[PDB]
RNA sequence: GAAAGAAUUAAAUUAAUAUAAUGGUAUAACUGUGCGAUAAUUGUAACACAAACGAGUGAAACAAGUACGUAAGUAUGGCAUAAUGAACAAAUAACACUGAUUGUAAAGGUUAUUGAUAACGAAUAAAAGUUACGCUAGGGAAGGGUAAUAUAGCGAAAGAGUAGAUAUUGUAAGCUAUGUUUGCCACCUUCGACUCAACAUUUCCUCUUGGUUGUAAAAGCUAAGAAGGGUU
RNA sequence: AAUAUUUAAAAUCAAAUAUAUAUAUAUUUGUUAAUAGAUAAUAUACGGAUCUUAAUAAUAAGAAUUAUUUAAUUCCUUGGAAUAUUAUAUUUUAAAAUAUAAAUACUGAAUAUCUAAAUAUUAUUAUUAUAAUAAUAAUAAUAUGGUAAUAGAACAUUUAAUGAUAAUAUAUAUUAGUUAUUAAUUAAUAUAUGUAUUAAUUAAAUAGAGAA
RNA sequence: UAGCCUUUAUAAAUAAUAAUUAUUAUAUAAUAUAUUAUAUAAAGAAUGGUACAGCAAUUAAUAUAUAUUAGGGAACUGUUUUAUUAAUAAUAUUAAAUCUCGAAAUAUUUAAUUAUAUAUAAUAAAGAGUCAGAUUAUGUGCGAUAAGGUAAAUAAUCUAAAGGGAAACAGCCCAGAUUAAGAUAUAAAGUUCCUAAUAAAUAAUAAGUGAAAUAAAUAUUAAAAU
RNA sequence: AGUAUGAAAAUGAUUAUUUUAUAAGCAAUCAUGAAUAUAUUAUAUUAUAUUAAUGAUGUACCUUUUGUAUAAUGGGUCAGCAAGUAAUUAAUAUUAGUAAAACAAUAAGUUAUAAAUAAAUAGAAUAAUAUAUAUAUAUAAAAAAAUAUAUAUUU
């Protein structure tokens, strides 16, 4: 390993802030996707946009992907994840069975929220 | 109602499968805006690219000409002929 | 209540399958039996699997004939996947297609079959070595990485040490450090002697110190600080 | 207090969220630190400087390390309100009261938008003279890195055909300007020629050299 | 030759890409134990046998004052028993590239619908170049769970890619250069000075540990819970 | 190796302007003082031109390579020269001429106009779109497989 890839094993405080922001943005995209479906269904029933937003009942999504993406167990929200899962991923060939999240290729884009329960 | 979709992040390093999902959505260069009629079919596609895009629900649809006129800056003058 | 029949359910593919392994098979593809020896036949074969080409695999359907079955129907070899070889030149037979002036013929043609190129898409019918006396056009089509090995340390202590594992010694296994030996990868195509040495300390001597029922003294063993000077 | 274990959110406890909703169910989150071990050869090597705070005392410093967070802190649920704060103006006695500003932290590319320009294409217009056309200019949208390679269009030199003008011109060279500029032009200067195979359309190349 | 690229065109062309509906169940209402509509839950039409999980059959391993057969000495005194050992039976516990009784996500893939039409496929006529690849991440064969090693599989980048960041950097994080300008947003990354940019909250460190390449077994000290 | 001209470059000496004797690397780009020279509209608080104050950025060019500043190959410099050309054929694309014909005319030839079969004496709706017809295998003839032909004017 002569070639030097000086990638540190820990993140700076600023990388952590950006990571938390990126997770929140993804959650907000999911939150907005459901909102549109609820509003569109309500308009189909006859309601208007305003009352749809103020409706007490919120129509939950029926698609498999959106239904699971709204489950905290499957896709936890940033305020729900643990600090370890925010910044550390699971690698089975590393001491501690964990490695820095920034070492995952395209970590900024890819989403890894869930780790095995005991790892 | 409609979805307002913005290609926040670029597609330089995304796998070709994700690129196909985005291309079929009408999004082009980074920062492009397209208004999509809310539809369970669209919601699924946006769900798969939930990272690279930013989605906000909107009441109406803005044609590209309307968006341009809303993007023009404000010149600080009125020309007086002669 | 009893006898017989049709049988049902559970288990079974571990036995058996011509032949390796895999998949399948009791509704049997396995076994027994009658007829049979027939489809182990004949001209068109669309469409698919596979696929660079050459090739390869399944096969609906139309037409002629055969075997079995009362009939429905089945049979274009083997439960399936291996059991193979292009052209060229020759050989045999059939067709009646050409027949170099005409008639024959000779010769070619279509159809069916034959022989091995195992370096198995087969360069010829037919071909081994030596060169340090060598030549031409090209490519590299000690440093670096690793540390099995090697050196050294650390953890634990089986056992010696007259007694007591830890004064000294420390099996075999464990965790490490260096890149000083033997290796491995191919990114990168001279051993010794003379002269002068510079640097490190993992200290051979000189300086200070700790332990040594195994420091009585002197000589010694082990260890810590120490690279100023010296080391045929 | 002494002794013996582990360092755990699995179980338990606490808190948050979604459903039936004063409760219950379900989901999510929360369980140690320092030192020694510590290791070689040109030269200390976090990139370097350098970084741990201190009352008397400054208009004023007190990690620039590690861990979890915020964008001044708190309630409702990105946004609203209140409360510690800085600065200023007015009034009153260096202090008190009222009023205003700050709640997007900032840097950051050849990213995106805006501001202009060029080419191509799709769709609409305008001016001028296969007019269903050509040239030019507008508006909206999309595109414009690139080796091997493919396709389109142009420029310089020379030759051949046609081809006015002329020392108040032509050719060449230097300098300074112009045109979105490998080119051609304006002016000045210098030298040759009573003078373009000149502008432009074709046809051909001994048609372009830091690379052997 | 195929694969990947290019030029010109053809319509009776959307056939391309992407996602959704499909399925099971619960609750409410309408209709005749069933159908319909609405809401909700479930990794949600069809194909599969990897991870995981397990010891089913196959291949292996361990232990039983458990039981039986046989072997051997002793006791009993030739009997049975005992001391036992191997095998089987029973119970309990384990693992495997060529085991999967259970079983994911990704994946293969289907009709209709919707969205991409300044967009895809298919087809016809003509041209190439390439057939020495490299690194990173993941799951493996060989090696020794060594190599900037070797061979393949998936994705990205370099090859052929400017710019920002990692001091310097082909392969890493961003982000793709028509030409201008420079107002505004910014990505990765940063804000004491070198160097463009900052103020805070709650705990720990006293070792300059650390501050952009984490060095292990172990020992000491101290802190929480039982 | 003709004769004239010759401010073509490389190269040498000298002079003129500017910079340079406390500062370190493809010698340039940008930012920016200062000095100097020209300027017949510097009206100037002016415009250009030259110049290593000072600051930031900046790892020569080509070839071969997965990959080069590479301590991989080639280059002292400048000028001249130095590489996809021709002949005979074939196939495609655009335009032009003519057109069920075209070239060429003296004849001859070539191509197209009929598709097949190894080949032969065979060769396209008996009444309409393939269900008809021609050829090849087969037959008595059909069906079957492949290609081609026809719905005022022959392509
Ligand atoms: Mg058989
Ligand atoms: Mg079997
Ligand atoms: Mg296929
Ligand atoms: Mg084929
Ligand atoms: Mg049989
Ligand atoms: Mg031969
Ligand atoms: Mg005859
Ligand atoms: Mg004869
Ligand atoms: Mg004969
Ligand atoms: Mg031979
Ligand atoms: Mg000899
Ligand atoms: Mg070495
Ligand atoms: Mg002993
Ligand atoms: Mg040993
Ligand atoms: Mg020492
Ligand atoms: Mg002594
Ligand atoms: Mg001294
Ligand atoms: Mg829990
Ligand atoms: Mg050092
Ligand atoms: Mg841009
Ligand atoms: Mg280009
Ligand atoms: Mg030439
Ligand atoms: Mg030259
Ligand atoms: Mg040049
Ligand atoms: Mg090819
Ligand atoms: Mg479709
Ligand atoms: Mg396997
Ligand atoms: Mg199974
Ligand atoms: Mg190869
Ligand atoms: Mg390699
Ligand atoms: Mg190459
Ligand atoms: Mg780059
Ligand atoms: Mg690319
Ligand atoms: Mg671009
Ligand atoms: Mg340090
Ligand atoms: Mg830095
Ligand atoms: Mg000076
Ligand atoms: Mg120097
Ligand atoms: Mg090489
Ligand atoms: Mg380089
Ligand atoms: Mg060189
Ligand atoms: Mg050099
Ligand atoms: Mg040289």
């Amino acid at each position: 390993g002569g070639l030097l890839w000086k990638i540190p094993w820990r993140m700076s405080t600023h990388q952590k802030t950006r990571q938390r922001e990126r997770l929140r943005n993804v959650d907000q995209v999911i939150k907005q996707l459901t909102l549109g479906l609820h509003v569109q269904r309500c308009q189909d029933k006859g309601l208007t946009y305003q009352e749809a937003m103020e409706s007490k009942k919120k129509y939950k999504p029926r698609s498999k992907s959106l239904r699971l993406l709204n489950k905290p167990s499957v896709f936890p929200k940033e305020n729900q994840m643990s600090s370890k899962d925010k910044y550390w991923t699971f690698d089975k060939k590393a001491v501690g069975y964990r490695k820095g999240i920034h070492k995952v290729p395209k970590w900024t884009k890819i989403s890894i929220r869930k780790a095995p329960k005991f790892f | 109602v409609f979805y307002k979709v913005t290609l926040s992040r670029s597609l330089i390093g995304v796998p070709h499968t994700t690129k196909s999902i985005v291309k079929s959505l009408g999004l082009g260069k980074r920062g492009s805006i397209v208004y999509k009629k809310v539809n369970p079919a669209i919601a699924g596609s946006l769900a798969k690219v939930k990272e690279l895009v930013k989605v906000e629900v909107t009441e109406h649809e803005l044609t590209p000409s309307q968006q341009r006129e809303l993007r023009k800056s404000n010149p600080g003058f009125i020309v007086e002929k002669r």
